[PDB]
């Protein structure tokens, strides 16, 4: 349960950030059309991020096994991999058998999706600041004042994804995990193991939100994910300018990036409208707690 | 020993480096494995001459 | 990608010694190097494997008109920091002018560390504001890095000097640094000698040997600053990830601490939270507001109550802040280590831009405009004068400088949505 | 095949004696020559075989005004060494002009053991530059040797001597030599006064007997670069197999040394490797760079991470080299010998070819410049005008070693697939 719990449901960080990073390099990068999905590519990173996870080598580590179940005709624009069946397979002996069931297995993989998604969220907005640290403003004799407003656009929505990231991880991860393994302690028989682990698993898809009855605030986190992957591309697209006076024509694609903020923005004040929507009608404690994370400080952040 | 010989030793340089640089190649798409490659340049001779893609 | 740590200066060397010994006991390391045999955490960023298990720190030690490095060197850990990359007055201007007729050498012993690494994020500097010998040639490093490394990020544990303002020259100094890390580092972590010896006094009696005993309260911040990156975590898993929520415009980018038990020699969350909101444990000596703040929290914490904390903290508001930034307080989590006392079970930490930093920069500030008026100690000597014959740099540090007063007024202000 | 040793002048009989007597004491040899009761080697190259095990070396000791060669006869060991092949001034033209006619007798003890051994692969000469007698004679047995043995190699361990600049005619002597070496040496494996005498104050308080002592730092290096020759090993089973690696260009032919534990009176394999490729280790004293490395390490040396260490070693980029030539270092093994000491279990030897020798070239070639301008020391005596009137083979020196230090630099130089 716990090599389980480490791999599949990425609790040791090391090995969730390297495998989601190779891929996530050459996703972006190129090799879009299903030249990605070669299992020789497949397993040589599963490999290299089991070996250079350094939570340690183990037998447990055997029976981890990288695969896909849908087939991409190619990867959309910006790669997103909103939906991409990139399935994570652990095998189970007969002793792990009448413990662990395929349904289990099915249900453990979602996890494994979504928090992906929010990897490659992270990964580009460590890039886009990686990226304004590319240019460094290495012409430091030269300080633009659009440069300084466009980082401001940045800490936004950066912190947007760590909020959502960090909502999520407080709610499940180590919350419903113990509540586990403290029914694991007190399971005495058969049913009972089973029925503790299967409400381990429910618990965590509740709270994790992407039960079908929470769809709605899925769906709002869906269209600012892509507002913000696609936003976060187009200043890479374009380059800068000569220096001279203001200078917003470094990246003149900045202005439709504005707009961009702006619905970026819209999202997040409808965000915050639906999640009290949804927790007045009927008894969603998670909600409760979304509600004052979206939101801490002020009406609005 | 100047013209001739040098003719020769061109072609047999081209063809060699091309065996060579495809060998490593695709010895690189494969993930102690690894430990080959660079030991055959250890230095950083010919660290790259042309990405793949 | 590991982290190299560019430990200058004499100040600077005496709090990069003491944090790499502290995480020698921390993780599973003797004084020799070896994994100690009583020995789960991430050592790859910070400590150089050898194959005979010697865990050796990415440590850049520079020394100029060694004194202390004397002392460094006959020390148990010598053998414990042997990348074998050492290489031989208190003015700024002598110190970078000592600085550039050595840069080359101290550059490829840069280089060499920079190759011998799998991959490299990060320049984390032991700095010194007006610290003679260490400011100046710090200021000239960090000048040479980021055009080396554009790519790269540099962070300063800057130890910024006030001790009730013996140096003369220490506003001139101090200006000229900081318009070199205004816009040359792309973070700093400011500390505070009158900060740390005010606590010292609040904790222990200790008031005459401060230095000596400040070092210890320095190396917990380091330490417990990286603490998140040294154990595996969910997140804040790499360096820029976490410096981003941290730092949300390029030039506010300096960074106030705290610490929960001061006196770390159970606690719920909710208590270790607010605690930390006070005052007394802060450690840095018109409206005014946070920016953003970030906590972390090492030890035996209960899951189920850490997002209910930051309920009852919204409840309480114990930080005041109503800044242009969005960013909210988060709680985040850390593991507390084997092998050492876990006295104060559940203890804390926080990083949070400040305005009220401003107020520190601008007393420095003041000291050198009634000085640069008086020109009592401008200082024109043949190295001084010669290296800056116009004495234009100092006024050019010192409108970088205003600047930077005006952004953080500004950043309070409604309105840093336009121009800071 | 089996190799010769063509030991010359009191210098060269002095370090073929002491290597000899290592010889004898690291294989199963006593001082009579008798196989020792107390002894798996590849003795059948450099020494001759009975039956009963019985090995004397195929050394020829050339004397020439003898006064060391007798306290050589009057020696424990001269039972040892008896091919019965002795045969009866300080300056280069009187050597050269003894040498002429004793030229026929010389050579026929060199045939009568060419003859005597099942085969012949190398003449490896102790030679002295400006050895007074040494010098010379060597020179012109050199000559006669490529003739006589055009398909053979010959092999040169000169001891070149750098004593901080007695004998006024050094320059002079030393830059026919050159000439000599440079056409008509296929190796040379040089070798620093100076470089041994630094590294002797350096381990040792040892001033004044510098050439006794230092004997041994140049028996240690002579038998360390056989080592693996006369050990049975996978490869470089043979002496032209383990040259070609070391001398990739023909005039570039001169080879560098170095030993890791010089204080030989356990250590991992990565850690030799970068102490071997510091300078304070090597025996030796506008960009430069190596044309090709090579190391040899000999004792307790775990397999699996010797390529490893190939591996770290590259990560450190301890030695830069960027030269026409693509040679890369490399990791070779060979056996500790029993009965010896076994401190230091692993110890370890380089070869390389090194730009940096140029220098010590040039600063003979200085001293000879300064010197002909002057004509303070032309010599021309009786015999030195007689055998030089026109005094014009030093200039063919000078145009030849001028090419060699030209041709070293080109190899500098991005472009030595041209004419160098």
């Amino acid at each position: 349960y716990e090599a389980l719990r480490h791999f599949l449901l990425m609790e040791d960080g090391e090995f969730a950030q390297s495998l989601s990073d190779l891929l996530f390099e050459k996703l972006g990068a190129g090799q879009t059309p299903g030249e990605l999905l070669n299992p020789l590519v497949l397993n040589s990173v599963l490999s290299k991020a089991l070996q250079c996870s350094l939570h340690g080598d183990t037998p447990h580590a055997s029976n981890l096994s990288l695969a896909l179940k849908y087939l991409p005709e190619v990867f959309a624009p910006n790669a997103p991999d909103v939906l991409s069946c990139l399935e994570l397979r652990y095998k189970v002996d007969w002793p792990l058998n009448i413990v662990i069931t395929e349904g289990c297995v099915s249900k453990y993989s979602g996890v494994f999706s979504f928090l992906l998604q929010l990897k490659l969220m992270m990964w580009a907005l460590k890039d886009v600041c990686f990226h304004l640290k590319r240019t460094a403003l290495l012409s430091h004799m030269a300080g633009s004042v659009q440069f300084r407003q466009l980082q401001l656009f940045k800490h936004e929505m950066q912190h947007f994804v760590k909020v959502i990231q960090g909502y999520i991880a407080n709610q499940i991860l180590h919350v419903t995990w113990c509540e586990f393994r403290a029914r694991l302690a007190t399971v005495g028989d058969l049913e009972e193991i089973q029925r503790a682990h299967a409400e381990y698993l429910h618990k965590a898809v509740f709270r994790g939100l992407l039960t079908e009855k929470a769809a709605p605030v899925m769906n709002v986190i869906h269209s600012i994910f892509s507002l913000v992957l696609k936003f976060r591309s187009q200043l890479i697209s374009q380059a800068w300018g000569p220096p001279g006076g203001p200078r917003g024509a470094e990246h003149p694609n900045f202005a439709l990036m504005q707009q961009s903020y702006n619905t970026f923005k819209y999202y997040s004040h409808f965000l915050f409208k639906v999640v009290t929507k949804l927790v007045n009608r009927g008894y969603q404690p998670h909600l409760e707690d979304f509600l004052l994370r979206i939101n801490f400080n002020n009406y609005y952040q | 020993l100047v013209s001739g010989f040098e003719a020769t030793i061109n072609k047999f340089d081209k063809n060699f480096s091309a065996h060579l640089l495809d060998l490593l190649a695709r010895l690189s798409i494969y993930s102690g494995m690894a430990s080959v490659i660079s030991r055959l340049d250890f230095n950083g001779f010919y660290t790259e001459r042309l990405e793949r893609l | 990608r590991e982290i190299i740590t560019l430990q200058l200066g004499q100040c600077g060397n005496q709090i990069g010694f003491e944090f790499w010994k502290q995480l020698c006991a921390e993780h599973g390391i003797s004084p020799e190097g070896i994994v100690e045999e009583f020995a789960t955490d991430r050592k790859d960023v910070f400590f150089y494997q050898a194959d005979d298990e010697h865990y050796i720190p990415r440590a850049v030690l520079l020394d100029l008109e060694p004194r202390v490095i004397h002392s460094i060197l006959n020390s148990p850990y010598a053998k414990l920091y042997n990348p074998e990359n050492i290489y031989l007055g208190n003015n700024w201007a002598s110190g970078f002018s000592q600085g550039e007729k050595i840069h080359e050498d101290i550059f490829d012993i840069i280089d060499r560390e920079a190759d011998g690494s799998d991959s490299l994020e990060g320049f984390v500097l032991c700095h010194s504001i007006a610290g003679g010998t260490g400011s100046g040639l710090g200021s000239y490093l960090l000048e040479r890095l980021n055009d080396r490394y554009p790519k790269k990020l540099v962070q300063t544990y800057s130890v910024f000097p006030n001790q009730d303002e013996d140096v003369v020259v220490q506003p001139y100094n101090s200006l000229l640094t900081l318009k070199r890390l205004t816009q040359n580092a792309d973070c700093v972590v400011v500390l505070d000698n009158t900060a740390l010896n005010r606590i010292a006094t609040d904790r222990l009696h200790i008031q005459n040997p401060s230095f000596s005993q400040i070092n210890q309260l320095v190396s917990t911040i380091m330490s417990a600053s990286t603490t998140t990156l040294r154990y595996p975590g969910y997140m804040n898993n790499d360096l820029i990830g976490l410096i981003a929520s941290l730092i949300p415009t390029p030039r506010l980018h300096f960074l106030m601490t705290g610490y929960t038990p001061l006196t770390t020699d159970k606690t719920t969350v909710l208590d270790v939270m607010r605690r930390l909101l006070q005052p007394k444990n802060v450690m840095v000596s018109t409206n005014h507001c946070y920016i953003a703040i970030l906590n972390i929290i090492q030890g035996e914490v209960d899951p189920t109550q850490v997002h209910k904390s930051l309920q009852r903290i919204r409840e309480r508001k114990l930080a005041n802040f109503i800044p242009w930034g969005p960013a909210s307080i988060q709680v985040a989590l850390s593991r507390k280590s084997p092998y050492l006392p876990s006295a104060h079970r559940v203890s804390g930490l926080m990083m949070a831009n400040h305005t009220s930093i401003s107020s520190l920069f601008e007393r420095t500030c003041r000291q050198y405009d009634k000085l640069r008026k008086r020109e009592a100690f401008l200082e024109q000597f043949r190295k001084e004068d010669m290296f800056k014959d116009n004495f234009d740099e100092m006024d050019t540090s010192r409108e970088i400088v205003q600047q930077l007063i005006d952004e953080y007024h500004a950043a309070t202000r409604p309105d840093y949505i336009s121009w800071g």
